[PDB]
């Protein structure tokens, strides 16, 4: 019949572009960190602020790109630290040989990395809009959710200091995989003033 | 081993490429599903869902005066209350409909809309309004006269307060040159409002648009409604 | 619309609305909360942009329902909303009471979160700013894809919606998270020759299916 | 005995150069783009105007050629802008970053990028001849159906700006396959004027 | 060849042609229309080269098929041509009857398109420029490959062809787009002795299995 | 794992080769096949008429 | 041969991952087990003990 494109499964798995930021290489402190939302890209914000619950599984394709201010061959590495763990500060801090936390060791000259992050709310759904607050009091902050952190994407150069200096864009592609979604809302019709809230201005 | 070789297309990043990739944390249960109310599985269902139409397209109309036709004493006998153009893609009443922003999501359309229309008068206001249909090519009407002689209705909301419009089936996509023209949905005046003396005599009407069961949408593109303050 | 020591004998029970088709049930502790809790009678007039509340916050310092919130700690309950709206046959005036999961509101023309006052209004509830955006930047002409009935006083004066439990967890805070927010929007305003219009709007609120955790 | 290489199938799926651009790199604004049609080389233009209707998936190729004015190793993106979505316009625009265009990250050391474009029209077969008009008054263009138009195929290096410049040459090549074709046509005998219509000099 | 209130009786009912062995059949709103629309004559001559109408573009202002073009706005019909050419046993001559599908046209020595008023030309149709090549760069001589009869004066006077509908899509514009052109080329020209030899050429057009939509 | 090893021919493009790509467009079902008069299944067809 | 193309994760090390790697010393039998008292299989059996 022709239903099967508008599928919410299709209607939301595509590979959006979800992070994009250049990090420099001399002696962020010099790494890549990104905490993993979705609310980056208003395109990307839109489609999913047309539900109030999703599940998925997210899956996070890391693509380098490197140019020296002949490219160098130089390994990456890209953490995930879930909601409950510690981030690096520093590019040669303890933190990046967790052992416990999800690492990812690939070069510029790879295929783009890739890895699936599972759903990691301790509810059975991300809330995408939550009427509530955070803190247990009246200075918490209004519309976001502790439940529904996903964590944090670390991304680093493992190789010492080099006599050349370069820059790393990284780009972070996000696919949401096996989308399940309720209770569809209207689209919003004003820009956005901000990531943290839903405040509008006419 | 195995003797390979690979093909032209191997180690690339297609963004719309579905492969089994590596868990990050395996070994992880995540929360089990539990029941939430109202389960999306098909955008479809969204569409098929009634919103208001713009029926005020005026200019100057601004905020919820845009959501509603005053017809009153300044509305004469057989005048044009309004015409809603069918272009789901255009900048008209159906542009901020359930079925006009998730239509804009995809690039051809094809199916049966449906027009309700909802008059919002007091209980004893009576009158006759005609809502014609034009079909796609045919010319919007301008006289009453002229709108009687197309696919219309005659709707005395005298005591009925709503009436469905089914527009046929369409296939959208498939008149354009750029989104041309759908057909348009007018109204006319049949007789004057007559409310009794104590009722306001400015009564409204309100419209909806749904689209049917044999609605269908392809080929996914980016919505361009949307064009940030405050992670890393 | 009889639930525990109150009763609500209106006369025209028209249909009711089962929120996205579900009914409360109870989930495999538990006559003192499950009654009706008739707000405050608002005014609708000729200026009036539309009024909300949020659930479980216009009830958490009520009866039986705001004692056990506030000696407990987690909730779980459905929501029998019962608006009704009571004018002459020579008003005019359709009202869309909209019930909104999440309900997750913006402010205008500032970066600035809103804050626990501009939220937790209780059971004055509050007024719309920009009904038409649903002060949340979305629309209020879509905003029928939420669980939502009509009151077009010419046709009926009452609607009913039936509210389940809406949350991805399986309980709740109460004092912390709202999970419903009644919006009761006059889309087309108020009119009889007087200009002085002012019908009277009820809304009666019975949670349905309470359950309690941590005394 | 032997009618299975004069097969429609047979006789059309080669994969056939289609577009060939050079494009350089500096501070089509430095990237390629390409409207996805038949009628750039006469030899396969030709062979495809012996029909009159022609259903058919496309297969690019995109077969990418550096040469610096010592080879650096790029990432190269090839996306497919169907009739309906943006194209860019300039090499760092936000069209690149689009969630529902198919996008393809490639290097140069790799083998070449390809993918498979599906039937794309709104009707059930490519005309590749209109005996009428696109637009709805006399001002529009013979010739020209609104329905077949493909897409573009837009092509940017991925990479920010380096030191040295470079000049890329892109090749593509499509080979059509799971071809239907309808009404045989006589071959052309005069020589072409123009790729947008069938004018002919003696 | 009795369609609708219109009726030719000729008497050389020789054999037909279904274009491509396709009759034409209604697609699984619709006697109007289903008649022969006998075209003006043209003149054959000794220094002929052919004439061409387009279809439906030859019917567009004729009777109940362009009333119905230009209030509908998609159809679907296929066509029954009937090409006769009456002379005497002391004529001499073949015409080409070829319709071809999807004709688009080609300008001769310039890069610039044709235009509107080269395209659509309506009852009266057009003359072939270069009909070797047939006025598209291709050529006469394959131009059998489309659906054709031969009309040689000394066999036979007429030729009927049978067109379904040819089209990519289920329905089309009429006054957008032609689908078939009738094409009647002189390949060997007119000869008796007299040098004004002038022998009438009559076209009739009715179209078969009218299909509508858009009133 | 699967051990393997690439063969000579490994990562070249001939132009002549028969293997499935990958879509770029998957879940876009394209316009169905409606019946168009005078399929050419075979160029033999089109040399056997005079 | 075998078609093959690389996909994107190829030749990463995913410190995660449970693949099958080789053995440095095949041919190498290990002592064999033993019962040793106390086997744990399982943490939560170590947070039940007061």
């Amino acid at each position: 019949h022709g239903v099967s494109e508008t599928l919410v499964e299709n209607f939301l798995s595509r590979a959006a572009l979800v992070s994009k930021r250049s990090f420099e290489y001399k002696d962020d402190k010099n790494f890549f960190k990104w905490t993993i939302n979705t609310r980056s890209f208003v395109q990307l914000r839109r489609k999913l602020e047309l539900f109030t619950y999703l599940r998925f599984d997210a899956e996070i394709t890391i693509l380098t790109t490197v140019a020296v201010n002949g490219l160098p061959d130089l390994t990456l590495q890209a953490m995930f630290v879930p909601t409950g763990a510690l981030t690096p500060e520093k590019q040669d801090s303890f933190h990046w040989q967790s052992g416990s936390n999800a690492s990812v060791f690939f070069k510029i000259s790879d295929p783009p990395a890739r890895i699936t992050i599972p759903f990691m709310c301790i509810n059975s759904a991300y809330s995408v809009f939550y009427d509530g607050f955070a803190g247990f009091e009246k200075n918490g902050l209004y519309g976001i959710n502790p439940a529904d952190t996903i964590g944090n994407l670390c991304v680093r150069i493992v190789n010492e200091h080099q006599p050349v200096g370069f820059t790393v864009t990284v780009r972070v592609y996000m696919k949401p995989k096996h989308i399940k979604a309720w209770a569809p809302r209207p689209p919003r019709t004003l820009p956005y003033m901000s990531i943290a809230n839903a405040n509008y201005k006419g | 081993g195995v003797p390979t070789y690979l093909l032209p297309g191997s180690g690339q990043f297609l963004t719309t490429d579905d492969h089994s990739s590596a868990p990050a944390l395996p070994c992880f249960n995540p929360t089990p599903e539990m029941h939430i109310p109202g389960q999306v599985r098909n955008m479809l269902e969204v569409v098929q869902v009634e919103s208001m139409m713009e029926i005020n397209n005026t200019e100057s109309a601004v905020g919820m005066e845009r959501l509603k036709v005053d017809i009153s004493a300044l509305t004469d006998v057989d005048q044009l209350l309004f015409n809603i153009p069918l272009d789901i893609q255009l900048d008209g009443p159906l542009r901020n409909t359930l079925v006009g922003n998730i239509s804009r999501y995809y690039t051809h359309w094809s199916g049966s809309l449906e027009m309700t229309f909802m008059f919002c008068g007091s209980f004893m206001a009576a009158g006759k309004l005609i809502l014609c249909y034009t079909p796609p090519g045919g010319s919007c009407p301008t006289t009453r006269e002229t709108a009687m002689l197309g696919t219309h209705i005659v709707w005395d909301f005298g005591l009925q307060s709503s009436v469905t419009l089914i527009i046929p089936w369409i296939s959208g996509s498939h008149y354009r040159m750029t989104n041309a023209n759908v057909g348009y949905v007018t109204c006319f005046m049949q007789t004057n409002l007559i409310v009794p003396s104590e009722s306001s005599d400015t009564c409204s009407l309100i419209g909806f648009i749904a689209a049917k069961d044999d609605f269908s949408l392809r080929l996914m593109r980016d919505s361009p409604d949307i064009g940030l303050h405050a992670a890393y | 619309l009889k639930l525990g020591n109150s009763a609500i004998v209106t006369q025209e029970a028209a249909n009711y609305c089962c929120a996205y088709g579900e009914w409360p049930n109870y989930l495999p502790t538990q006559t003192a909360t499950d009654r009706f809790y008739t707000l405050k009678s608002v005014k609708w007039e000729t200026g009036s942009t539309g009024w909300w509340w949020k659930l479980p916050d216009a009830l958490n310092n009520i009866g039986m329902f705001g004692q056990n919130v506030q000696h407990h700690y987690l909730y779980r309950s459905g929501f029998l909303i019962h608006v009704q709206c009571n004018a002459t046959k020579f008003h005019q005036g359709a009202l869309l009471v909209v019930a909104i999961p999440e309900h997750q509101r913006g402010a205008h023309n500032t970066n600035t979160s809103p804050g626990f006052d501009d939220i937790m209004k209780g059971e004055e509830g509050g007024t719309f700013n920009h009904p038409y955006v649903l002060d949340d930047g979305t629309s209020l002409a879509c905003a029928t894809i939420f669980p939502h009935q009509w009151i077009n006083l010419r046709t009926n004066n009452s609607a009913t919606i039936v509210l389940p439990w809406m949350n991805a967890a399986p309980m709740d805070f109460p004092l912390r998270h709202n999970q419903w927010t009644l919006a009761i929007i006059p889309v087309v305003p108020l009119g009889t020759r007087t200009t002085s219009s002012m019908v009277p709007i009820t809304v009666s609120i019975a949670p349905m299916c309470c359950e309690f955790n941590g005394l």
